[PDB]
């Protein structure tokens, strides 16, 4: 039929996967609760690039006003779940 | 069929070619024609036969109404209301008859153009002349009367036309 | 209404309005099913100039081509029976002047 | 034809003697029966009219108008009983009495043999309409609307009366048959010019003509639903019927007195079609639509050709049905949301799909979709005008465009888009409303099937 | 026919679709080649185009610049 | 149940249309008009039996 | 009686049957798209026959079957022209429509 | 450096290209804060009634009523006969009528004059 | 009519070669073909115009179905900038679209050849406007141009769609419909042209260079 | 194409005009010319109902091709020889038209040059 | 869409939005992935070249010049995601969204089907009815006397409170309702 029912576990897996392919982030040092600003030592432009990578991964655009606030992979997973009405 | 007069609605004598096969292949048109005949034309014919048999057991007739001729608007006094009423009714009936005549001629023209095919411009010349003549007569009779037309207005138009043609004839005579 | 921010949670998402704010006098003209005033990548009166120039050039060139036609180096088509006099309208009681075509 | 007149005067005491909870049922049933009885009048001759007696006669032009009136009365009864639930019994009986009197007045008006009796009934129709508008309307504007409805008519109709009696002092009679048979040309004098104006201006106001139309939006917006139905469907057609009757004695003056009226009609057709594009009120859009269609009918009657007369009759009938249906459709939404603003309730197709279908059919019929009798009338008038002058097809063409636009605009503004979030009192459509729209629409297509019944005597 | 998503790998392909695609491409090319072999005139033209410069005056009947 | 579709959707409408054209539309003149068939040299007419002569001894530019 | 006219009218008339069945207990099920596609394919196969007749002979007809109304001298009737253009475009349009409907049975499944 | 973009009535100036936004002052910030506060107050007032369980019907919008009343019933009281108003009214209400009258009168006079001379080719012109 | 057709076909072909929505490109191709049809009417060849209508129906409808198959495959995505290497992922769709583009461009002995080739040869040998002839030639070059654009951006190169691969065309309905329209777009030209009577006078004598004009401009 | 460039850039006085052509008598340069003949009578061409534009001097081959096509209906690939013959007759007609155009061009240029030479001689 | 807007945008926010728009339009211009990566690295270098300017006047001047350059060199037909405000599926499914209160008008025969669903609906309605007054009282206490100054809303703080004005946000129809 159409696309399978995207689940929270799949969203977290994809977010972590795309994050672990970024050269400026160590794979092992990354956790689902890692902060991009404090823990990771990235600047604002790196956050913008990560947000665009998320959009390209999931095929939909995140508005800027909602995009600036996201700072950890858990926030990204929650935002994608709420936008897509994923409950399981 | 005999439903309509074949003189009012004339037709050519319907010449058609005989079929001359030239290939050993079968003609699917003939096979489909046979299938259509055997599957459609026979049950339809039987139903029609039954319906006509039922109709024949109860035969009654309707008649065409005949109207006599009454004095025209010319033979009517200025205020004789009854004679004017009768003349006006007669005029309206004649107007309807003339309209139907023009319609018949138009039907002749339309049928002929289609029937002729690619030679209609030459073949249909006879129909075209008849339509032109009847159209000219109809236009001289009833055109430009407008709404609220009557026998008096048609009479006035005719009188004006005859006055004009009499003047033209008298002026041409002196030439 | 097209120029308004599409990512804001408007009270009326379709009309892009909020409850209580003043309504433009010509709102029904600007309902975004209608006249749009949003900025364009190419400025006005530059699109106008290009479009008018294209249309005027095409019209003038078509006129020129009409006055300077293209054709093959051939004579006119020849038809056997007096240019098919009887075929294009008949009139068989007029004795039309004979048209004759010769070999070449 | 007292077989139609007397049953209505019997509807009067039957309504005034019925039980408190059976007024609507009895009135609707017997008005439907009277409409069925009146259906027999469509059997018209090809030469003359049905001359029943010295006082009443029926022609092929007035018979469809009588049938439409008798068909409209039960529809008005069905549309009125929703908003009249809280009224007292006596006031409901008075409302039904006013509607019955209006129908009786119209029935005698469309069949009077003399011009004076026709004038008397044509002016008597004012009182029930004024009472209804000024008493059962909703807002405070109704009073002003009533005044605009009344004097606009009388200032145009009072001179006509004088003209009428003057004619009887000259010709000796005002019977339509004697008038038609003893017609004489009108000379070229100032006296004859002013007689022409006196005979024409009343019906010009009743259509209404552009520039004389300012009473119509007020009257048709501020009146109750049955008032709006009867004003748009039948009362506008009195002017057209009267002009058709009276133009028999005005020739050949009309040949040059029709110019300013023709120019006003065409340009005002364009102007009102343009006004309909920018309207914040849903009822005013339908009112200005009515003005445009009546301008078309005015042009048709003025050019005075058999094709134009046929198109005028067809367009009159079709517009009556169409405008009544559109008014009912708007009234349903008004009863749901208690506001006439068009952009207030949007996306109604999601919540009311069958009502969306009714809206679609009404709008398609409004823009003259073939082969509806709307298009038949419009196209006949267009061809007659083209014969009158080849340039007319420009203006008519513009209208033929603009109309469609605003029609679809209305539809897309109300049925499409997304629903208004804060409006949550939109209940499913009742059977009464669906039956009302169905009874409005089915006769339109049925008459499309047999279009010779509404093409007038010139057919 | 059940095919699952792949996530950055080549999609799963069934033999039927490749067979159909190859057959139809081959039949298009066969038809083109066959028709070109048997109906070449429709591409290269059928009759030679004559050169008016190589027509003598005897057949064109133009007088030799005297009369 | 298997091929009832071809009966209730093809056979019945064609029966009704054949009836209506054969006995009602044809009953009035000029309702069904067909263009005349093409006649070529070497043909024989079905009704009259007349044969059409050949074509004027071709030049035979072989 | 010259099956050209009957087949040409039947091709047009059988396309309207699902429109009348739209208020029946087939519009409320999930078999309606298949029913419509089958109807259009049957119509195409029926229309393939008058094309063959024209190709063999060259038959052209006009059928003025219903007389709608008549003006003073202009008569309006329901007439169909079944010349070369009609009998050639109808099968092609029906074929394309059949293919498009079968494609839509897959494209618009989630609608 | 690059070609300039000049806005029009039907193609306005982009927000990022507006000079008046790149030169800001504290009073501009105060104005923006006041605008946001007004908008937030209106939004809260709307949302209180929007989420009310006991609310059944349509929340009246005074803005819509004001717009409709201004567009319809407030026009005549605020009308004054001025040279501009009088000139526009006379032009747009009289000029089209006389223009079309001249056009149609000229067309019909030419047609009638041709008719009198007997050269209009009215053959087959039965219906009118 | 001829001038209107020429301007329409040229303008639409010129607008098509830069579009990024595949549906918009096919729409502009349809408009250009309609302009060519109007040009054919303008030179007194209505039967050729009808034949072109019948010919173009097939491959235009099948091209739109192929585009729709691609769109439904990649989660309702219509931009060609985000459709990558589908030559091997969608073999049947690729085959069908290649055949349809070849037929549209007047490839010899296919469906679109038997109408468009005759149209070009008929406008070449007519007493006609020279500007219209030039615009018809430029438009028939731009036709091949935009077909090349579609094929190159949609079916060649590396993938550019989102990584969650949902490509699947193994459905009997889609395959059957496209196969029917494909058989049509391969053979209908020959079948119809050989089975209709000659309603036109043919152009038998033509210069060799003018005969290959359409082929030359298409290849360029 | 070259004739177009010759007429539209060079001397158009000696170039033929397709609308006004021929401007010379048909028997001017020729001593005797055979009247072009027809093989199909008007009646046969009418019964065949070819077209008004197909009734040229090559109508007989078209008539035979149409007759064979009607006779050989189910085999739509058997009408090749007569189609070739009709194509050949049309090609001959086109060649004759080209010959007429060349004749007119040569006659026009020769006549104009000869008149110019006569005027120059008389002016000396 | 979910977050309340502020009174104004900061300079850093403007620069970040310009960066995102420039990268997206450059990707629109550079179709292929490797080319996009190359010129994206170049654009990032251009952006972080002036990252350390202490003069805000010159920073705003550079932002102005960059905006002008972007407007001149923008793609006339940029790539838009299918469900973005300019996309080909932006408001596609808005016609399939029906508010929940419509279920209140269902016939009893219709509600006879799905009994458990309507039992849960009754539970949710009771929850809303009990929580309304507490939400109203919380809104009044938190808000400053001079009216609210932002569109933000406070969360729940007490034992069993709910965030005020939650019903219409929580009971959204769906993103793919039908
Ligand atoms: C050729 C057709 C043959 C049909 C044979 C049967 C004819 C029966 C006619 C009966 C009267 C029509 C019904 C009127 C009320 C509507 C019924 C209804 O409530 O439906 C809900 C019901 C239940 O659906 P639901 O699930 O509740 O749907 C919810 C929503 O409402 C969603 O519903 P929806 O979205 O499905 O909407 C319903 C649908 C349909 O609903 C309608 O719109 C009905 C009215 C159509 C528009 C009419 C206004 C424009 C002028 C047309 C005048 C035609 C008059 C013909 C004579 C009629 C005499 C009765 O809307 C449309 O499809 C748009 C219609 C556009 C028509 C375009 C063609 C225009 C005319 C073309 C020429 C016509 C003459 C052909 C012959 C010419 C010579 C060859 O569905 C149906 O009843 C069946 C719908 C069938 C649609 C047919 C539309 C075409 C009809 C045209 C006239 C037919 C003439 C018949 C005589 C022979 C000719
Ligand atoms: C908001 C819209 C309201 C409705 C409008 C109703 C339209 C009514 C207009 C009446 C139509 C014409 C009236 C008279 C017919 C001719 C008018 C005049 O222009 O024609 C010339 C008239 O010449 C001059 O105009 C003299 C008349 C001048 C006095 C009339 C006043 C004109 C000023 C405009 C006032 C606006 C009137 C409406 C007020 C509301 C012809 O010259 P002449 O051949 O000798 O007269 C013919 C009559 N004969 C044969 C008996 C001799
Ligand atoms: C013959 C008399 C009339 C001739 C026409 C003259 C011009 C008519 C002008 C009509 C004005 C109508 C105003 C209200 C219409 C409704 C509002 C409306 O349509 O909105 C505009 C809407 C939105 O624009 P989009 O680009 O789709 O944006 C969507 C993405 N955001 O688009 C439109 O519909 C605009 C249509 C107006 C076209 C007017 C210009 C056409 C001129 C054609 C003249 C050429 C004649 C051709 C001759 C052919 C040779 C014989
Ligand atoms: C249902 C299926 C019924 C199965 C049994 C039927 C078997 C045969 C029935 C034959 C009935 C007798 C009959 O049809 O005779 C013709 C009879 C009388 O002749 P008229 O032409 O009407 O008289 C002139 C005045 N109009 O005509 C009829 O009554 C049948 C009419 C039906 C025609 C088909 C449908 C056409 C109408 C559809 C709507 C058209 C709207 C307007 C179209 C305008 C076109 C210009
Ligand atoms: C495809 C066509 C369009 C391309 C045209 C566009 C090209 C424009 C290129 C030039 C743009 C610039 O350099 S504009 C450079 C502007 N200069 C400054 O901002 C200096 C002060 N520094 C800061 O504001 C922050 O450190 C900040 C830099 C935001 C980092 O933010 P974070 O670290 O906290 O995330």
């Amino acid at each position: 039929s159409d696309a399978p029912p995207l689940t929270l576990e799949a969203i977290k897996d994809r977010v972590l996967y795309v994050l672990k392919l970024y050269d400026k982030i160590d794979p092992e040092k990354l956790s689902v609760n890692s902060h991009f600003m404090k823990d990771l030592g990235l600047d604002s432009l790196d956050q913008v690039e990560i947000i665009m990578a998320m959009e390209d991964e999931f095929g939909f655009e995140i508005p800027d006003i909602d995009a600036e606030k996201l700072m950890c992979p858990q926030e990204i997973v929650d935002y994608i779940a709420d936008k897509k009405d994923v409950y399981e | 069929p005999d439903s309509w007069d074949k003189d009012v609605y004339p037709e050519p004598p319907r010449r058609t070619p005989a079929p001359a096969p030239q290939t050993s292949l079968p003609n699917p048109v003939t096979y489909l024609t046979k299938i259509f005949d055997l599957l459609v034309d026979r049950p339809v014919t039987l139903a029609r036969e039954f319906i006509e048999q039922q109709h024949a057991k109860n035969r009654y007739y309707y008649y065409h109404r005949e109207f006599r001729r009454v004095p025209d608007i010319t033979e009517c006094e200025e205020k004789d209301i009854l004679c004017m009423f009768e003349a006006e009714m007669q005029w309206r009936r004649d107007y309807k008859v003339d309209q139907e005549i023009v319609n018949i001629i138009q039907e002749r023209l339309k049928a002929c153009q289609q029937r002729e095919g690619e030679s209609y411009r030459q073949n249909c010349a006879k129909e075209l002349e008849q339509f032109t003549q009847v159209s000219k007569a109809f236009q001289d009779r009833y055109s430009d009367l407008g709404a609220h037309y009557s026998a008096r207005k048609c009479l006035a138009k005719q009188k004006q036309r005859m006055l004009a043609e009499r003047k033209a004839a008298k002026e041409a005579a002196a030439a | 209404q097209q120029e308004r921010d599409p990512w804001y949670d408007w009270d009326h998402p379709d009309l892009r309005l909020n409850w209580g704010e003043p309504i433009h006098w010509d709102l029904d003209m600007y309902i975004r099913n209608r006249v749009d005033t949003s900025p364009t990548p190419v400025s006005w009166n530059t699109m106008c100039k290009h479009l008018f120039g294209f249309v005027a050039f095409m019209l003038f060139m078509f006129w020129v081509g009409e006055i300077y036609p293209s054709y093959q180096p051939v004579g006119p088509k020849q038809y056997p029976y007096n240019d098919l006099y009887l075929e294009r309208g008949g009139d068989p009681t007029k004795e039309p002047e004979p048209v004759v075509h010769y070999e070449i | 034809m007292l077989k139609i007149i007397i049953p209505t005067t019997m509807l009067l005491p039957m309504t005034w003697m019925s039980k408190h909870n059976m007024i609507w049922i009895n009135a609707t049933v017997h008005s439907l029966l009277i409409s069925l009885i009146s259906l027999s009048l469509l059997n018209q001759l090809g030469e003359n009219s049905l001359n029943f007696s010295l006082t009443f006669f029926s022609d092929s032009l007035s018979a469809p108008l009588l049938v439409l009136t008798t068909w409209l009365l039960p529809l008005m009864l069905m549309a009125s009983q929703s908003h009249l639930s809280k009224e007292t019994t006596t006031r409901k009986k008075l409302y039904i009495t006013m509607l019955i009197l209006l129908q009786l007045f119209l029935i005698m008006t469309f069949t009077a043999t003399e011009l004076i009796l026709f004038y008397i009934l044509f002016e008597a129709t004012l009182v029930p309409t004024l009472i209804i508008i000024t008493r059962w309307g909703n807002q405070t504007e109704r009073l002003n609307a009533g005044l605009y409805f009344l004097f606009y008519t009388l200032a145009g109709s009072l001179p006509l009366l004088v003209a009428l009696v003057y004619i009887q002092n000259t010709t000796g009679s005002l019977n339509f048959l004697i008038i038609h048979y003893w017609s004489h040309p009108l000379s070229n004098s100032w006296s004859n010019i002013f007689m022409w104006l006196a005979c024409i201006m009343a019906f010009m106001v009743k259509m209404p003509l552009y520039g004389l139309h300012l009473w119509l939006p007020k009257a048709h917006v501020e009146a109750p639903i049955a008032g709006s139905m009867v004003l748009a469907a039948v009362l506008l057609k009195l002017g057209g019927y009267g002009m058709m009757r009276i133009t028999t004695i005005l020739n050949p003056l009309t040949n040059y007195m029709a110019y300013p009226f023709l120019m006003l009609s065409m340009w005002g057709m364009i102007m009102t079609s343009s006004i309909c594009l920018r309207q914040t009120d849903l009822k005013s859009l339908i009112a200005y639509s009515s003005v445009s269609h009546m301008a078309l009918v005015i042009v048709a009657i003025m050019i005075q050709t058999p094709w134009s007369f046929m198109g005028a009759t067809a367009l009159m009938i079709a517009h009556g049905l169409t405008s009544s249906m559109l008014f009912c459709l708007a009234n349903t939404n008004y009863e749901r949301v208690h506001s006439r603003t068009m952009i207030l309730a949007r996306g109604l197709q999601t919540l009311l799909p069958l009502m969306a279908t009714w809206w679609l059919v009404a709008s398609l019929t409004n823009l003259a979709l073939p082969p509806s009798i709307n298009l038949i009338g419009e196209l006949f008038i267009i061809t007659a005008s083209f014969s009158w002058s080849n340039i007319t097809i420009i203006l008519m063409g513009m209208n033929m465009m603009i109309t469609a636009l605003y029609s679809l605009y209305m539809l897309i503004t109300t049925q499409r888009g997304k629903y208004t979030h804060h409006i949550n009192n939109i209940k499913p459509s009742f059977t009464r409303e669906n039956a009302l729209m169905a009874l409005h629409i089915l006769p339109l297509l049925l008459l499309t099937l047999n279009p010779k019944m509404i093409l007038g005597p010139l057919y | 026919v059940h095919i699952e998503p792949r996530y950055r790998q080549f999609p799963q392909l069934t033999r039927s679709q490749l067979i159909q695609a190859e057959f139809f491409s081959a039949t298009m090319w066969f038809w083109i080649l066959w028709r070109f072999w048997h109906d070449s005139d429709a591409v290269l033209g059928h009759f030679p185009y004559p050169d008016p410069s190589q027509w003598t005056d005897e057949e064109l009947g133009i007088l030799p610049d005297d009369e | 149940r298997h091929s009832i579709f071809a009966v209730t959707h093809v056979l019945i409408p064609v029966w009704i249309i054949h009836y209506y054209l054969k006995y009602h539309v044809t009953a009035k003149p000029y309702t069904v008009v067909e263009r005349k068939p093409r006649i070529f040299p070497g043909d024989t007419i079905l009704e009259t039996g007349e044969v059409i002569p050949l074509m004027k001894e071709f030049p035979d530019q072989h | 009686m010259n099956p050209f006219a009957s087949l040409t009218l039947t091709t047009l008339t059988i396309l309207t049957i699902p429109i009348m069945m739209s208020n029946s207990n087939i519009y409320k099920t999930n078999l309606y798209p298949n029913y419509v596609k089958t109807t259009v394919s049957y119509a195409f196969t029926l229309s393939l026959v008058p094309l063959l007749m024209f190709m063999h002979t060259g038959q052209e007809m006009i059928i003025s079957n219903w007389h709608w109304m008549t003006l003073q001298t202009v008569e309006l009737s329901l007439s169909f022209k079944m010349d070369y253009f009609s009998v050639m475009f109808i099968p092609v349009a029906l074929f394309v429509t059949w293919s498009i409907m079968e494609f839509s049975m897959w494209y618009m499944h989630s609608d | 450096s690059f070609p300039k973009y000049k806005p029009s009535r039907l193609a306005t100036l982009p927000a990022t290209l507006d000079p008046a936004e790149y030169d800001i002052s504290p009073e501009t910030r105060k104005a923006q804060a006041e605008r946001l506060a007004i908008r937030s107050r209106l939004k809260r007032e709307y949302l209180l009634q929007y989420n009310d369980p006991n609310r059944l019907g349509v929340i009246e919008d005074p803005a819509l009523i004001r717009w409709t009343y201004a567009r319809s019933a407030n026009i005549y009281p605020n009308f004054r006969p001025t040279p501009k108003t009088s000139l526009l009214g006379a032009l747009f209400g009289i000029g089209p009528l006389f223009f079309w009258y001249y056009v149609f009168k000229t067309d019909r006079d030419k047609k009638e004059k041709l008719i009198q001379e007997g050269k209009l080719d009215q053959t087959f012109n039965i219906s009118y | 009519t001829l001038c209107l057709g020429a301007i329409t076909t040229l303008f639409t072909a010129l607008c098509a070669i830069t579009q990024n929505d595949i549906k918009k490109i096919v729409a502009f191709s349809t408009s250009s073909q309609l302009g060519l049809m109007m040009v054919t009417i303008g030179i007194n060849q209505p039967h050729l115009a009808f034949l072109h209508i019948c010919m173009h129906a097939f491959f235009k409808a099948m091209l739109f179905m192929c585009s729709g198959s691609i769109i439904h495959s990649l989660n309702d995505e219509q931009d060609i900038r985000k459709m990558g290497g589908l030559y091997k992922a969608m073999p049947f769709t690729t085959t069908a679209l290649i055949i349809g583009s070849l037929a549209l461009t007047g490839m010899p002995y296919l469906t679109g050849f038997y109408s468009k080739d005759l149209i070009i040869e008929a406008v070449n040998m007519s007493y006609t406007n020279a500007w219209a002839l030039l615009m018809t030639l430029i438009a028939t070059s731009l036709t091949a141009a935009y077909s090349t654009r579609i094929i190159f951006f949609a079916f060649l190169g590396k993938p550019r769609f989102p990584p969650l691969v949902l490509i699947n065309e193994n459905n009997p309905l889609l395959i059957n419909s496209i196969k029917r329209l494909l058989i049509g777009s391969i053979f209908a030209g020959f079948i119809i042209s050989n089975n209709i009577p000659p309603m036109t006078v043919p152009n038998t004598t033509m210069p060799l260079y003018m005969k290959m004009t359409a082929l030359i401009v298409t290849i360029m | 194409g070259a004739h177009l460039a010759r007429r539209y850039l060079g001397d158009a006085s000696k170039e033929p005009d397709p609308l006004r052509m021929p401007t010379f008598p048909p028997d001017y340069g020729f001593p005797e010319r055979k009247e072009r003949e027809m093989v199909a009578t008007q009646q046969e061409m009418n019964d065949a109902q070819l077209m008004l534009q197909q009734r040229d001097y090559c109508a007989h081959y078209l008539i035979q091709l149409l007759k064979c096509k009607r006779d050989s209906f189910p085999n739509f690939l058997a009408c090749k020889h007569e189609q070739h013959d009709w194509d050949y007759c049309e090609h001959l007609d086109y060649v004759k038209r080209m010959k007429e155009f060349e004749r007119e061009r040569r006659l026009l240029q020769r006549k104009k040059r000869r008149e110019q030479r006569e005027a120059e001689m008389a002016r000396g | 869409a979910f977050s309340a807007p502020a009174a104004y945008l900061t300079h850093q926010q403007k620069v970040l939005r310009l960066y995102k728009r420039a990268l997206r339009h450059l990707e629109s211009w550079c179709v292929h992935r490797d080319k996009y990566r190359y010129f994206a690295c170049l654009m990032r270098a251009r952006f972080d070249e002036h990252k350390n300017e202490k003069d805000m006047v010159k920073a705003t001047q550079l932002l102005r010049q960059a905006e002008e350059e972007f407007w001149y060199g923008q793609h006339p037909q940029p790539y838009i995601f299918p469900e973005s405000p300019g996309g080909t599926s932006y408001e596609r499914y808005e016609c399939y969204k029906v508010p929940e209160w419509c279920l209140d008008d269902w016939h009893p025969s219709e509600k006879a089907m799905y009994p458990d669903y309507f039992a849960k609906r009754e539970q949710w309605k009771r929850l809303r009815r009990e929580s309304w007054e507490r939400e109203v009282k919380q809104l009044q206490e938190e808000t400053p006397p001079g009216g609210p100054r932002t569109e933000a809303l406070p969360p729940a703080r007490k034992e069993g409170d709910l965030p005020p004005l939650w019903w219409h946000i929580v009971t959204r129809p769906r993103e793919r309702p039908m």
